[PDB]
């Protein structure tokens, strides 16, 4: 039993987008299916619902711009969004709220004018002039990328990791990630992998 | 139907139990005897995870340290033996009536022993200076409480202006906090001066831990 949202991405103000939701083990025609969204502030917001009877519901904020529909044959839930406003930017979830709630992983919708920009990665290492002993802290600085979703991974194996929230600067996002390991193993190559799907880009850096 | 929870719990000691309250403006008890209240957890950079539904049922994968009790309007989420991975925000919500509403979330505060931040600074990488631009970075990792102030001294002088700070939420394993402090400046500004100081005053450790380079 899983729900899978699909369709998000970048879109400019006034534009339109169509999200889809498929499922395994859940028969949409039998329930009140819903769409809810998570605004950066982190509080869930109801977007739309459709009953098994086909009656649609919407809060004023989207009343005539969004349309929820269901395909009872193929078992697909739809959310047609029109006249998109920057305030509609969020993670959109598909959900079966009756009884035991179920929702998917969510799909991100960004209503913006700015243009996609891949991230610049700079290896953050000590060098010469400071403390270098047991457990040295290394890191990678990711700068100047727009669509915020970015993923930092260290040699796909490490818990001594610390990834800080991305901060916006000059219309572009910047963040850093640090990792600590015993000096008794620096000569084993440390690599940070920055993945930024909104550009299909993914840079790797070998510290030192 | 409005759901209300406090925004934070009193700090909790590992191994002890935690209580998270919630209430609704209307009874969630339905004529069929079921109470349509469900709870879920929101961890940093993750999708909400269902914990309990229909008031007393555990979702899948949820340990029995979690339990929910209460009437039709007042509820408590109980957590026996709090563990470090339990940190995050807890939401109550209702699925009795169509216009779905959610509580505001209660953040679980983990109380632990005071800890000094492990500071470390780094000079702008060549690659960065190349493309014109220099940012100096320093990390204040694994400290507690999260109360802390950081100051930048370019050549032993007041700076601020171009400094960005970022904090992590309570760590899921150590229950500590970590912070990032970045000073961004033009390749020119950087070249000029040569005495950069990262000063962290942990308001609960004295003797300002500092680092700098030339
Ligand atoms: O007819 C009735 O009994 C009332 C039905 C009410 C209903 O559909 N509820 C309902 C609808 C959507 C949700 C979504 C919850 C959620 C929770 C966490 C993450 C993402 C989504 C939760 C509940």
């Amino acid at each position: 039993a899983a729900l899978l949202e699909s369709g998000g991405g970048l879109v400019k103000p006034g534009g339109s987008l169509k999200l889809s939701c498929t499922a395994s083990g859940i028969t949409f025609s039998r329930y009140i299916m819903s769409w809810v969204r998570q605004i950066p502030e982190k509080r869930l917001e109801w977007v739309a619902s459709i009953s098994s009877g086909g009656i649609t519901y919407y809060p004023d904020s989207v009343a005539g711009r969004f349309t929820i529909s269901r395909d009872n044959v193929r078992n697909i839930l739809y959310l047609q969004m029109s006249s998109l406003r920057s305030e509609d930017t969020a993670l959109y979830y598909c959900a079966r709220g009756q009884g035991r709630p179920y929702w998917g992983q969510g799909t991100s919708v960004t209503v913006s004018a700015a243009k996609t920009t891949p991230p610049s990665v700079y290896p953050a290492a000590p060098g010469c002039g400071d403390t270098t002993g047991s457990s040295v802290t290394l890191g990678c600085l990711v700068k100047g990328y727009f669509p915020e979703p970015v993923t930092v991974t260290w040699n796909s194996g490490g818990s001594s990791v610390h990834t800080f929230p991305a901060l916006l600067q000059s219309g572009l996002y910047t963040m850093s990630s640090s990792v600590t390991v015993p000096s008794s193993t620096w000569p084993s190559t440390v690599t940070c992998s920055v993945a930024h799907p909104a550009s299909s880009t993914t840079v790797d850096k070998k510290l030192e | 139907a409005a759901l209300t929870q406090s925004p934070v719990s009193n700090p909790v000691t590992l191994g002890t139990s935690a209580s998270i309250s919630c209430r609704s403006t209307k009874s969630l008890l339905h004529s069929n005897g079921i109470t349509y209240l469900y709870w879920y957890l929101q961890k940093p950079g993750q999708s909400p995870q269902l914990l309990i539904y229909q008031m007393s049922n555990l979702a899948s994968g949820v340990p029995n340290r979690f339990s929910s009790s209460g009437s039709g309007t007042d509820f408590t989420l109980r957590i026996n033996t709090v563990e470090a991975e339990d940190v995050g925000v807890y939401y109550c919500a209702q699925n009795l009536e169509l216009p779905p509403t959610f509580g505001a979330g209660t953040k679980l505060e983990l109380k632990r022993a005071d800890a000094a931040p492990t500071v470390s600074i780094f000079p702008p990488s060549s690659e960065q200076l190349t493309s014109g631009g220099a940012s100096v970075v320093c990390f204040l990792n694994n400290f507690y409480p999260k109360d802390i102030n950081v100051k930048w001294k370019i050549d032993g002088s007041e700076r601020q202006n171009g400094v960005l700070n970022s904090w992590t939420d309570q760590d899921s394993k150590d229950s500590t906090y970590s912070m990032s402090s970045t000073l961004t400046l033009t390749k020119d500004e950087y070249e000029r001066h040569n005495g950069y100081t990262c000063e962290a005053t942990h308001k609960t450790s004295t003797s300002p831990i500092v680092k700098s380079f030339n």
